[PDB]
């Protein structure tokens, strides 16, 4: 379920984040927590860095990757999963990667 | 140069950083600790 | 700064997490936010961690398991205390983060 899509039902963040992904690898779902990054609308938003906010574009509408927002969760508020976004693997992970490295 | 990148981006960062200041931040609301 | 150990001063959470590591590049330190893992005490360990995913860092502060599985984005403004750095566990920090992302 890495690269898998929820809705955010945090009241206090769905507005500005409608959505969140995964991005823990299937190996460690024995883990009560799990890495996910948010999702927030691109019209909601007035260019951010290409390499470290990676855009994406799906069914549910155009976002951008805040990945700079990227936290540890409770397993338990994954509770709605809608999409997935594999697609995108590599864009996600290569931002993961930027954050950490420069490169 | 590290730095110049850092310069020509700035306005890019800046922009973000209001954006989550006036939007509140994700991390923050569902940190788990 | 990067490897940089900071000290907890969240009284709420010093407890179980008495430190927490800058692990985003430097690059980026322009950002107001960091990516940051904590440390947890070995003498507060009910069972043993997977060395893999959580390496166990010992330094002058004591022996800790790094929880990289709580990596986590805080404000700029809690990293208030540095204490250490841990430059020199590079490789093992970054593999870390890497398996919980690739399980490689």
């Amino acid at each position: 379920s890495q690269f898998t899509l929820y809705k955010n039902k945090d009241k206090s963040s769905a507005k500005t984040y409608p959505y969140f992904v995964d991005v823990q690898s299937d190996l460690l779902d024995n883990l009560n927590t799990r890495l996910v990054i948010p999702l927030t609308p691109i019209e909601l938003l007035d260019k951010a860095p290409s390499h470290l906010c990676p855009t994406i574009h799906i069914d549910e509408g155009d976002f951008i990757m805040l990945t700079q927002q990227m936290t540890s969760v409770p397993v338990k508020i994954l509770s709605e999963p809608v999409n997935e976004l594999s697609t995108f693997r590599n864009e996600i992970i290569a931002a993961i990667d930027f954050l950490i490295t420069g490169i | 140069r590290a730095e110049r990148w850092k310069a020509e981006n700035q306005e890019g960062m800046a922009e973000v950083a209001r954006f989550i200041e006036m939007n509140g931040s994700f991390a923050d609301e569902n940190r788990d600790w």
